């Protein structure tokens, strides 16, 4: 519905009821928004296709303990009754005001037998002054290290258009940890750390529809126009039907002769 | 179905039949074996054609948030080429199986015709 | 709603198939999330009961893979593959699909 | 993460008592909080649920209209007020948090990830 | 792309096998019919068909 | 262009720091200038295709 | 073998023997590691296909 | 001709004639350069296909 597929990992207010779901069929809508605070997912379609084949997602706590540094992020945009933030992410602000951010190094080890999915965020404030208010002065630099992921990055404060009532943007980076691989986040400010790591449950098949859900068919493939229930080998409804069903053709209709070639009297 | 001037409209139950015009009167009857073979062959063709595929495709492109333009255009071009080849294969299959069903009806008519001439050595002959 | 339990403590030795059953008066599985709301807890004597599995199938990080939770609409099962000296406790099934939160009657295990 | 508790002791039935559960090591204002009891030798029994903002409060049928549950996110503390106690309230009280980020899902009364050490209260008759 | 190519190749292969088996059966029947007709053409009235 | 980013990493092969190898393909009669202030793994030998 | 195709360029200890070779057929194995000091390759599959 | 497709977006001297053209058939040439000052377009083929 109003929740997006990626929002089931970060946790906007629209994605509360589907934060820890499990289904063999995932349905996304155009009104579904992936974000409450304005931001974007890097390498977005890969993560969307991963979440489509998740069979639902489980959440496991990371055990990331921060002592002496305030973590209760709050925004006027990602709101229900008061100013708050995402579900599975903690905003690492400064202590009380403009102050030095300690060079935190938090390591999480994937001890499960299935590959974990980890999503973290990078904050780019609406101005350099807002970044110093939130995290402090100095060139912040955050490294994310693993046996397969070693990419690092630098936050870039600057003015942005007012999207969803906020100026700054949080880029949502992600990786996949193998079992008994571990990840290390070394951040010295401007960090949206993960709270609960996401774990794949099984096999699903994600669709992107716009019609209401029914439970009356042994349906096989679905698309934005609905469901294509047919034993016929070819279809001409949608070219992007996902599932095991008839194939798309350019013809309006092909008429396969079952009877003989009749001639009238 | 070549030498016949026109097919009969009063025959309903079967596909291939017989007209009498004998001294007892005029009557219409329906053959059973040849039409059973023809319907069995055509229904087997339908059964081997009317089959939902086993291969289960996945969602490769996003309808709501457009993917990157290069890889998106690659996906669009691959899907368009596969749509063209599937449309060509569908036209090819439909045309050749319609031709084969027409030829099968003609061949069942021919088989019944030759078996009737084989039953009656010199007692009857064709008129064209 | 009421969370009834299996029969009482079983004199099962180490490494046996430990089966605990929980029976539901209503259906806790909801058709929206399809995650089957139910939690299982183990309680040491003199120690607070820490959660073992959650949503009746999602195993936690602090527990081994021996605790497997099989969930359904009404009937629920924990199977423990092997029993050590650290697995002796009393077990509870708690529903949280609808108020009130009814815990189980308790299923202690005996080695 | 852990929660510390205070206020347990012996109190006459029908009197007033204050039960407080302080928390540390996590965002108190986010997770939902639960109050539960464990009778000595009997099974676990739930008492009360408070949400992240405290707007939604849910109580057991046996203590409905009797107790009240309050939290203060500024002081990082959780209170459970005692009024008009009776005999079968002799149990150890736990203030286990709910396993839910900011009252997610279709419920708000989640499970219980970690639990407090527990304070035992016993009435005298 | 590989799954789509595999599916179209599998369809083309089963269509190939079906229609060439049909054409082989029809070719054997046509060779049999041609031999029968050439025997009946060699045998004007001295021999007759049986069915 | 790019900037090295020191930071803590898990011990892979008994080492903490990671070296990322970038690459390019040079056309004939073309030159590459490496302007590095520090933290560089320089190429001693260039690799050439054979066939 | 225990060498990797991309290790032939940089030259870890496992990839010294096939550092600079010539063949009409190249064979890679799962145990073949591309690096001795840890780290990835940007445009890894592009370089491998080259 | 001597103008490149991306140059019509940016405007080198060779792309003066076709700076804000309009046609249903756009013809590029190998001699067509996209820039006068040296440089390169990031995500080049996406912009070309646009
Ligand atoms: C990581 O640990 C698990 C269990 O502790 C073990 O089964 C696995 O083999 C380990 N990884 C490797 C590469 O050995
Ligand atoms: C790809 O095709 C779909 C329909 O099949 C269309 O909606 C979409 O706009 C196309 N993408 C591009 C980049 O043209
Ligand atoms: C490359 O340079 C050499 C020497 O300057 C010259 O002989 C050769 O023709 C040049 N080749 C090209 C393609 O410019």
């Amino acid at each position: 519905g109003q929740c997006g597929l990626l929002g089931t990992i970060t946790g906007p207010p629209q994605c509360d009821q589907f934060l820890e779901f499990s289904a063999d069929l995932i349905i996304e809508r155009r009104e579904g928004s992936d974000v409450c605070y304005p931001g974007k997912f890097v390498n977005e379609e890969a993560l969307r296709q991963i979440l489509r084949e998740s069979g639902g997602i489980d959440k496991e706590t990371m055990g990331f303990t921060y002592s002496g540094i305030r973590t209760n992020g709050a925004t006027s945009a990602c709101r229900r009754s008061g100013s708050s933030f995402y579900a599975e992410m903690k905003w690492l602000l400064s202590n009380t005001d403009n102050a030095a951010f300690p060079q935190m190094t938090k390591s999480y080890k994937n001890t499960r037998r299935d590959p974990a999915l980890i999503v973290w965020g990078i904050h780019h404030s609406g101005s350099t002054t807002e970044q110093t208010k939130l995290y402090g002065s100095g060139s912040k630099l955050i490294t994310v290290g693993s046996s397969n992921y070693q990419q690092s990055f630098v936050p870039s404060p600057g003015a942005r258009p007012q999207v969803n009532g906020q100026s700054g943007r949080i880029d949502f980076h992600w990786l996949i940890l193998n079992p008994n691989d571990t990840v290390t986040f070394s951040f010295n400010g401007a960090f949206i750390a993960p709270d609960r790591a996401s774990f794949l449950r099984g096999k699903s098949m994600g669709i992107q529809s716009g019609v209401q859900v029914d439970a009356n068919c042994e349906g096989d493939c679905y698309h934005s126009g609905g469901t294509i229930i047919s034993n016929l080998p070819f279809q001409n409804i949608n070219s992007r039907a996902v599932g095991k069903c008839p194939r798309y053709v350019k013809q309006e209709s092909l008429m396969l002769a079952t009877g003989m070639k009749n001639v009238p009297e | 179905a070549g030498f016949i001037e026109n097919g009969w409209e009063g025959l309903i139950d079967g596909w291939y039949g017989f007209r009498h015009q004998n001294a007892q009167g005029e009557g219409t009857a329906a053959d059973y074996k040849s039409t059973q073979s023809a319907i069995d062959q055509i229904t087997g063709k339908l059964n081997r054609l009317i089959e939902k595929t086993n291969q289960q495709f996945e969602l490769i492109d996003n309808e709501f948030t457009e993917v990157e333009k290069q890889i998106g255009n690659v996906i669009n071009w691959t899907r368009d080429s596969m749509t063209e080849v599937w449309s060509y294969n569908a036209e090819l299959l439909v045309a050749m199986e319609n031709q084969h069903t027409i030829d099968l009806a003609d061949s069942e008519m021919n088989k019944l015709y030759e078996r009737v001439r084989r039953q009656l050595r010199e007692n009857a002959e064709e008129d064209g | 709603i009421v969370m009834t339990q299996s029969p009482d403590s079983l004199a099962v030795s180490l490494g046996e198939r430990a089966t605990i059953n929980c029976k539901s008066s209503q259906s806790v599985l909801s058709g929206s999330i399809n995650m089957n709301y139910l939690a299982w807890y183990q309680q040491k004597p003199g120690q607070p009961p820490k959660l073992l599995i959650y949503w009746a199938s999602t195993r936690e990080s602090g527990v081994p893979d021996r605790f497997t939770g099989s969930g359904s609409g009404t009937d629920f099962t924990l199977t423990v593959s092997s029993l050590q000296a650290e697995d002796v406790a009393v077990y509870y099934c708690q529903q949280y699909y609808s108020t009130p939160l009814t815990f189980g009657g308790g299923t202690k295990v005996e080695i | 993460v852990q929660l510390v508790e205070s206020g347990g002791g012996v109190v006459q039935p029908g009197r007033s008592l204050r039960l407080s559960c302080a928390a540390s090591g996590f965002s108190f204002s986010n997770y939902g909080l639960h109050w539960v009891r464990q009778a000595p030798g009997k099974g676990l029994d739930w008492v009360a649920v408070i949400s992240y903002d405290g707007t939604n409060k849910y109580y057991a049928d046996s203590v409905k209209g009797r107790f009240t549950i309050s939290r203060d996110n500024s002081k990082n503390t959780l209170h459970l007020q005692m009024n008009s106690l009776r005999a079968e309230d002799t149990a150890v009280y736990y203030c286990a948090k709910g396993r839910g980020p900011y009252c997610s899902s279709s419920i708000c009364y989640h499970g219980m990830d970690v639990w407090g050490q527990g304070t035992t209260v016993t009435v005298s008759s």
